């Protein structure tokens, strides 16, 4: 539905992360227990 | 961000609530009722994820509410959504604040949501008394309402070239008559009122009666039509409920059925005010008459628009309902007085009021003239009043209206677990 | 069972030893790196 | 955690997840006596006291005594296949420690030969553990261990007669005879009877690039000066 | 066994019921709702599904029945305390037990009165709390004012007022303030003009605690289906506003006007000014009635009641019991009952007065489901101590709401 | 458990509340004020028996109340203070109830705590405005009260043969007089007055005014003595105010002082209205005179146990104060209404109220003719009707009314964090 | 900065007085006291430059006030602190200036501090006479004050329909009535009077009274009620105090309590005026009356927005306390006169005060009447004037009102220090 890495930064469109190129998986796990991995995206954001 | 992000995150709210009364006193012990599942699954869904597990639902809850609260008070935050785009568009803004990156975010199915939707306007029996949702969806984006969604037909009254008011009317249906008058047509709660009355006798024969534009979408089940001197509760005076048990016949014809419909029976009608005027054949001559239309009232197929798009709306100044906001508003003013910041928020709201009016106006300044008589939660009020504005265009006034309501109902939902202490 | 206990020692109570609280602050940093930093990024899947 | 005299629980021919239980249920606890906390359980544990010729006792234990014991067959009890509990409510010492509870779930079959083992805590455990801690300066933790057995007859079906009604209270007696325990209240569980919900439980989200990012790490950038230039002083703020 | 013990059972049954006429017609072949599941379940934390039903109200009404059976839920103390007794009856034994989860139970209880749309009308279970532990009611949800009415200093009565309010004037009277299903009835009747100004009112006890939504203000000269005298509903495009105030609220709120107000009747008066002069005036509130928050406790503790007697509602009883009252007229055991009864309540009263008797003029008028009369008269004995009428009523009340909860599949047979 | 026990933690409650008050707005980051450690170190000493360090006292605190309310609510748990014996004596009973167990139990250090109680009676500048804990000694161990502590010696006042009433009085001091009636010994906030009212002038000479049982323990410094013709505001007839600077001196002697004390002078005054009577010798005829003392009262040295065991009272009805309970009430009521247990509460003070009298008298049976006039938190009100029941006597209402007090003052001290949802 | 950045720093500033206060005379040798110890670091925390142990902590304080003088007077400085937002939102303002860097930041422990501060509403003993800081976050945010602090009602009063004033309608109350006027509400420092006056005697029986707006926010403890004819010392004729030990009891009941409540008694009595009205019952018919109850006043919980936001005002033009800012000033004013700036000063204040009023009225200028009738400083006085322009309407106005305020007790805590030289 949407990008799940939030980059701030102003970028061309040719090379912009767009929602086409992630997918979103429904799996047999509770919110609670897919939690803290979520966090990456975070980490992935301000570092690179 | 999306204004229809906001309303996805307002139905889970609604969501919420509603799973909250299904499980009231419905919490046993040796099992998990998929009523109380689906609630617990909601409150998982309503934080981000990063805010873990959820031991006290009370807690999230009133977390949320409280953001929510320093959030649509400062003008500063909230400002974006307040600007005429945000209404009109589903544009993605570039604004950032933390209460939007976690609480409102596209939340229902697609399309699979939106076709549900469709299948309920077609459904047997719907909510009588719907969520603000639908209600939103509606004055918002102008979509359909369930064809069998009943409405009390006095909220539809809006003021028309001749009388220019539903209730007003009261106090002069009361007073005795001069000479004939022209005709009145009324709405109570539960029934449609229309009629002449004089002080000289009236012949028998055809009398014709434009039917209102508000009314002129109303439908009826399940009614029964007869003579009547009340108009909610207050006696009618000029008008004679008397018959004989070998009078003639009296009948009535609308537009849209070729069979007459008879008065004073014990048949149970059905037809619609759409289509044209009211052909009444009086039978038997009577010195002022009163003719009551009482059953079940709903909005005509697809024309729902008409009330919610405030496109009825002929004259200015005019009468006009809330939509029901003050219905839902209830909790959140006892929460606000409960804490002591009905009043500090009172003030952010007349900030937020008129910074909204201002938006819609070029060049961007309050127009002059306006002064409100009433607060932010008397929402019938104010809208008579950004209405009454002669110095801004019509359809402008009719938008700002229907925006505060949006505002407005969003408030109703958010707010009601804020306790700030 | 095994709910995290670098975190939790339940052998302890964090009211009479204020101690713990601090080792949890020092603790939480590392799970950064050993479950927030941990990407997921292979869910299997098959065509049917 | 609670300090009883005896208790288990038999809920026999019960068609729900629970039928035997090493604890009881909360409401069917009667406190006569309140220990505040570590220190005093301690306290007591050393008044001892001269009885009689040759024998001692001491306030913890002389406390303990004071509780009224109910027969590990009253706890078994039934009538014509349903357990019933004729016996009140099982008298006992309340102690407000910190406590942990170790969990242990067992199925019950339904063919009543081998006796399960359940693990049950004796007051005489908890003394002796008063007593390994007397010195300590903050309270120990004491876990306390409870055991649920859970329905699972269905892979058990026939009409035969085989054995006697008396037989299998019996067998359910082991569940009985804990001294020391927590309410079966304090396990929290959510149970589903229709596979549907246990998924919606089970469903959760992770949205996932397709391919990887490509990280580069060792990119090398740095400033390069360029020959020999004008170079202009900018020239000093002037009036 | 404990009170909570009881009402922890009722919910499930009225859990049971509610869950049934969901499942009603909804029972489909190769298909399990999830609705019927929790029935289901439902059914088994409780003991063909109607053959236990039966059994347990058998088991009820033999219980409730028996002054010696149950005689320990009629003790002032039953009512009083969450302290469990000492009893073994195979009935409590094998019916009555904790039944709701705690905590979490409460905590939904208490995010509901914050609800939106709560239930329109609600089970016995939330009017129980209220009435015995004193609890709180959903802030949204709606009461018809008239039931809220007890008497006061100015009227005696509520309904009784309108045949007053059907005779002519004799002179400039004193205000009244009456209640109807769906509003509010407030003015001064006359037989003279009445000039225009200011009029204070001071709103009475009952309804001092009522909060209005969505409401219509206007003069109108019926009450109940019925002409009030003295009073005239008539105005013209001329005459002046005709506004009024309430302390809650900062502006004037407009009288005869097409605009929906929301308003509260907390502050304690209503501050009216009439425009124009007119001979005898009734003003109108319709709309959307709630409780204010916090304030609940008034009606269900019977704490609004000052005068004696009173009048007094049924907090919706009646409407309850009309299942089993149905299911015992089929079996004759209409009139066993309606004695034993007869009893239970004698007895109830009696643990109440120390000495351990039967009251100075103790002659009940109704049979024991007209429980808005019988309260009546329980409220007028002026030998025994006021309060202690009061909780005779509320403890009456929740015995008999027990029963029309659990003896409703009754057929002793 | 012990009475002293309860006293104990209620001192500690108290001194919680001092220090939350000291550290109110003086919590600056970066800075850990004395007076904030010895805050946090009183909340560690509450929730002793489960912590031994805290981080934020708002739940420990509620905590405490709530259970607190579930205590002296339910009379199956609190009983055993309602009986005779725990009033009497300090034997450490033995009671299995949660709540007592947790947070009652010995606070203060013994005995440097009592040594400190001393020094203070003895202390230059007391507080003016005491804790309940002086009151609660007072009232049930009769210890004395500070000697430089001010009171207002209308709340000393009871009832004695002369005048019923102090309050009372006021109606008839405003009635013009017939004849030369007995002297009057009234009492106000800040100022004692007595006098003698007549028609017809009186003689200038000597006369003598007994002082009432309850003022003979009072004693003025700082005072001005003047005469007047109001008593709170009211004008008392039979009075002259008038004087010239001509007239002869007026001068008053008590059995303390061996000298002579001015009237209508601007010396202030220090003197002692024990040990007797007060000789006033009027200097010029008057018709009707009222004098009055205005300055800082205190009670006399060691006779404190006379207002706080009620051995003023001497006969029967009395009008009686209530120790300033009623100013402590406000917090925790204020905490009933919000959230509607005020109701409920009521209720159970009044079985509370019931089940403490009854064992008081043998054979165990609430007396005949007890009727409340007033709710369980108007103390001074339902005082008196305890002191009103002829058929018990006299020491017994009193005790009734010595403990009951002790219990209120328990309330309002322990429930003021209640808070249940 | 920030407006929270402001009141942080003032209760700083507050606060080192408070400490200050503490040391006074309590600076020994080899002492080490925790006050001292507080008070030391305290003035530390001032400047941002340095935090070496001050020798001299005078030089530093007056640093401070010198730099704030200079601050608060130049308009291109302080501007921003005049804007309709600084007093709504908390975002911090992109402003460089020497003071607000050095000065001005957060100061106060999060989240500590509010924990603290609401705990605190719930204490048994507040501060009989706050801080500034309190009414500033009254006045600014709308917070809570505590539930038992003591207020004098007659500054509570604002004007009502009724009667214009509450001082002035003492002169009337003097003069013999003409017949039987209408009901009057007046309150005095210590006690609320209220009654019907009359020169023809009225009946005995039942008497309705509203309880007017700003009074149904009381609530009194410890109170005596009697029949008086005083106020404010004044004498209130076409009322009388007579009365006998025969005459029938005269009560009156309150909305809030189920019980009567005896008048003219020796009992002390505790009731809420929040009721809504009183109900007064006279036992025998009077020649005009009034009633008189004095004791300790409280404002309700939850209530203090009424009087702190400006909510209880409804007329125009009204009577207006200052909220007591004219005590704080004392000093500093004082202090001005000492190096003769009170005249520059009281130049730049009213270009502050003109210049912030501007900032409230779109489009941007001066109201035309805008009569300044007193100086800076008579707050009490200038507040009537800002709530009597006609020109805008009553929110502005109020908004006016309350921003002045602060401002103002702003500097009558940083100037304190002042000496140019």
């Amino acid at each position: 539905p949407a990008v799940p890495v939030i980059f701030g930064d102003d970028l061309e469109p040719a090379v912009r992360e767009r929602a086409n190129l992630y997918h979103r998986y429904s799996v047999p796990y509770h919110q609670i227990e897919l939690a803290l991995h979520a966090l990456a995206n975070d980490l992935l954001s301000i570092q690179y | 961000m999306s204004r229809q992000m906001w309303l996805d995150t307002s139905a889970l709210l609604e969501a919420i609530s509603e799973y909250v009364v299904r499980c009231n006193g419905d919490t046993f012990s040796g099992l998990t009722t998929g009523d109380f599942n689906a609630l617990s699954n909601m409150f998982t869904q309503l934080s981000v994820s990063s805010a873990g597990y959820v031991s006290d639902p009370r807690v999230p809850l009133q977390t949320m509410s409280n953001m929510f609260v320093s959030f649509i008070t400062s003008t500063d935050r909230c400002g974006y959504m307040l600007r005429k785009t945000w209404f009109n568009s589903d544009t993605k803004p570039t604004v950032s604040d933390d209460f939007i990156t976690t609480y409102i975010r596209p939340r229902l199915q697609v399309p699979m949501s939106d076709t549900v939707r469709q299948l309920n306007n077609l459904s047997l029996q719907p909510s009588a008394k719907p969520k603000l949702y639908e209600r939103q969806n509606a004055i918002m984006k102008g979509l359909d309402i369930p064809y069998s969604e009943p409405i009390e037909p006095c909220k539809l009254f809006r003021s028309v070239a001749g009388q220019t008011g539903n209730i007003p009317m009261m106090g002069i249906l009361a007073t005795p008559p001069a000479a004939q008058q022209q005709p009145f047509f009324v709405a109570e709660r539960r029934r449609i009122l229309f009629g002449i009355r004089s002080n000289a006798a009236i012949p028998a024969g055809a009398y014709q009666f434009v039917v209102p534009a508000w009314a002129s979408v109303l439908s009826v089940t399940g009614a029964y039509v007869y003579f009547t001197n009340s108009f909610f509760g207050t006696i009618i005076a000029g008008v004679t409920a008397t018959a004989t048990a070998a009078d003639a016949a009296t009948t009535f014809t609308v537009p849209t059925d070729a069979n007459n419909l008879p008065v004073q029976t014990d048949s149970r009608l059905s037809f619609s005010l759409g289509g044209g005027n009211i052909n009444l054949e009086l039978g038997v001559a009577k010195t002022g008459f009163c003719v009551a239309i009482e059953g079940e009232f709903t909005i005509l197929a697809n024309r729902s628009q008409a009330y919610y798009t405030l496109n009825s709306i002929t004259q200015t100044p005019t009468s006009i309902d809330d939509f029901d906001v003050s219905d839902f508003l209830t909790t959140f003013l006892s929460q606000l007085r409960a804490c002591g910041q009905y009043e500090i928020f009172s003030d952010a709201m007349d900030q937020l009021t008129n910074s909204l009016i201002t938006n819609y106006m070029d060049p961007p300044a309050i127009p002059a003239g306006l002064a409100f008589t009433s607060p932010w939660f008397r929402f019938s009020e104010r809208a008579r009043t950004i209405l009454a504005l002669q110095n801004v265009d019509l359809n402008i006034r009719k938008l700002i209206v229907r925006h505060l309501w949006v505002i407005t109902s969003l408030i109703a939902v958010f707010g009601r677990y804020y306790r700030p202490n | 069972k095994d709910i995290y206990d670098k975190f939790m020692c339940i052998e302890h109570d964090s009211a009479y030893e204020p101690s713990l609280t601090m080792h949890r602050v020092r603790v939480i940093y590392s799970m950064l790196n050993d479950y927030c930093a941990k990407m997921i990024s292979e869910v299997p899947y098959e065509s049917s | 955690f609670y300090i009883v005299k005896n208790s288990g629980f038999v809920d026999r021919g019960s068609t729900g997840p629970v039928i035997a239980s090493s604890s009881v249920y909360e409401n069917v606890l009667k406190v006569v006596h309140t220990i505040a906390d570590f220190d005093a359980a301690n306290a007591l544990r050393l008044q001892r006291r001269r009885v009689d010729n040759t024998s001692y006792t001491d306030s913890l234990s002389d406390m303990f005594n004071g509780l009224r014991s109910i027969s590990s067959s009253e706890f078994v009890r039934s009538v014509n296949g349903r357990s019933v509990f004729t016996e009140g409510r099982i008298d006992a010492i309340k102690v407000n420690m910190r406590a942990k509870f170790d969990l242990q779930f067992i199925t019950e079959e339904g063919g009543y030969s081998k006796p399960p083992n359940v693990k049950k805590l004796m007051f005489s455990d908890f003394l002796s553990f008063l007593d390994s801690h007397k010195s300590d300066y903050r309270p120990p933790l004491l876990t306390v261990p409870i055991t649920i057995g859970l329905n699972n007859l269905g892979e058990t079906n026939s009409n035969t007669l085989r054995m006697r009604s008396e037989a299998i209270d019996e067998y359910f007696s082991s569940y009985v005879g804990a001294q020391i325990l927590v309410p079966i209240n304090v396990v929290d569980t959510r149970v589903y009877t229709e596979f549907s919900e246990l998924r919606n439980f089970f469903t959760g989200d992770v949205v996932i690039r397709d391919d990887p990012f490509d990280v580069w790490d060792g990119v090398k950038a740095t400033y390069i000066p360029i020959g020999v230039h004008g170079v202009r002083l900018d020239p000093n703020g002037d009036q």
